[PDB]
């Protein structure tokens, strides 16, 4: 059972028409668009109940979608508002009510004000505690993303150059830096922990990767400094033996 | 349209048992309950239409009331990987046919610590001394992390990590900020600590 959303990450201008598309080949009658928000859960913006078929969900406003074909749903931002930055969901079933959604995978979309607002993340890796070291016979490495504006970041630990998924915790999401302001940029932190003696051996290198998703050539860009296109951003450490 | 889900919030230790509740005043055609991870697509469960009904999936129990307007998901022997986003969805209900859910119950279940060490550690950037952050690591589970009221100080919320080769799991939370007042001796106070949590020079 597969629906599929594609992009994953979306940044537009505001203003600029956007179209986000949505397809499944179950032969289902039914779908639908959600967008998740903090606070707010998900609400359902138009639904589909068959080919040519379209009906207003609870927010609508600001939306348009259309059914031409059975497997696939478009939503489309005639003129996109910040107020649309959101995840958004597509969903289909079958239509009776016996029957329930096979949900995409989510396309984060940041509408953006002004493209100045985009910057890429500022990444840092903080070594072990020698204290930790001594009291535990274990070595916590810290990563911090800093500075990153939308939210569209993956981060990942490499150790010795090869992934690691054991000893390691992310936030599950990322932090607003000004949380006043409606473009405020974000922070992430992440740990790896490893034994004291693997951190002790000057051969170890750790690397914290921060995949961001911004802009693409598609996009002007005119600020002075460096243009957010879609980048990765890494801190690294080797093993310290003093 | 309105579908009431309690608790909003739930933080529950390994293996105890939890009921989470879906009350709706409007009557639907069915209710559906999906489970949902952090940024990913939810998960159906079940779907429940007859009134009074039970269904029974594993440890997870579901129950529609007689009345058709009351749904609870009972689960047994809560598990770690049981954490996620439950939702209950109304569809339908006569007079159209949207879809609509709740804002769900955030579960969250907590691992069994077995030797907590509560500590709190200075740790410094690879590339510059000057920069720091705090480390609260090793506290039990039922340990709550707090935010600051200071706006110069971040402080994640708490996360578990699993030394898989040592089969250890252990919590921490980090703080840092920018003033010359942050010390990680205090970066935490905002939390209700243990006594006996280690504070290194
Ligand atoms: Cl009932």
């Amino acid at each position: 059972m597969q629906v599929t959303q594609n992009p994953r990450y979306l940044i537009t201008v505001t203003g600029k028409k956007l179209t986000v598309t949505c397809s499944q080949n179950m032969n289902h009658e039914y779908m639908s668009w959600y967008r998740q928000d903090p606070g707010l859960g998900l609400r359902q913006i138009y639904y589909s109940m068959n080919v040519e078929v379209t009906d207003k969900g609870d927010v609508p406003e600001g939306y348009k979608v259309s059914r031409k074909e059975k497997r696939n749903f478009p939503l489309i931002l005639e003129s996109p508002s910040p107020n649309q930055t959101s995840l958004y969901f597509c969903a289909s079933r079958l239509t009776g009510r016996v029957h329930g959604y096979t949900f995409g995978s989510g396309t984060r979309l940041t509408v953006v004000e002004d493209l100045k607002n985009v910057f890429p993340p500022e990444v840092a890796v903080f070594e072990p505690s020698e204290a930790e070291i001594s009291h535990t016979q274990k070595a916590t490495l810290v990563c911090l993303a800093t500075g990153f504006y939308p939210d569209h970041v993956e981060l990942s630990w490499w150790v010795n150059g090869k992934e690691v998924h054991s000893g390691v915790c992310t936030d599950p999401q990322p932090l607003k830096e000004q949380p006043a302001l409606n473009d405020s940029r974000y922070a992430l932190s992440s740990r790896l922990r490893v034994s004291a003696t693997f951190w002790q051996n000057p051969r170890n290198h750790f690397r914290c990767q921060v995949q961001f998703y911004g802009l693409s050539e598609n996009d002007e860009w005119t600020q002075d400094r460096a243009k957010p296109v879609t980048q990765i951003v890494s801190a690294e450490a080797w093993g310290r033996a003093d | 349209q309105l579908l009431e889900q309690s608790p909003q919030f739930l933080s529950i230790q390994e293996g105890e048992n939890l009921t989470v509740y879906c009350n709706s005043s409007s009557v639907f055609s069915s209710l559906q309950w999906y489970r949902q991870e952090p940024g990913e697509g939810p998960v159906l469960l079940v779907t429940v239409v007859t009134g009074g009904e039970v269904k029974k999936l594993k440890r997870l129990t579901f129950q529609f009331g007689d009345a058709r307007k009351d749904s609870s998901l009972h689960i047994t022997a809560a598990q770690p990987g049981d954490t996620g986003l439950y939702l209950c969805a109304g569809y339908g209900g006569g007079s159209n046919y949207k879809l609509t859910f709740g804002k769900g119950t955030l579960l969250t279940v907590n691992p069994y610590i077995q030797n907590p060490d509560p500590a709190v550690y200075q740790l410094r950037d690879s590339k510059s001394s000057d920069k720091s952050v705090c480390l609260f690591t090793d506290f039990d589970s039922q340990t709550n992390v707090s935010q600051s009221k200071d706006s110069d100080v971040y402080i994640t919320d708490k996360c578990v990590l699993d030394m898989r080769s040592m089969d250890f799991k252990s919590n921490s939370a980090v703080a840092w900020s920018n003033k010359s007042d942050f010390a990680c001796a205090n970066a935490f106070n905002n939390s209700i600590i243990p006594e006996d949590t280690f504070f290194p020079s």
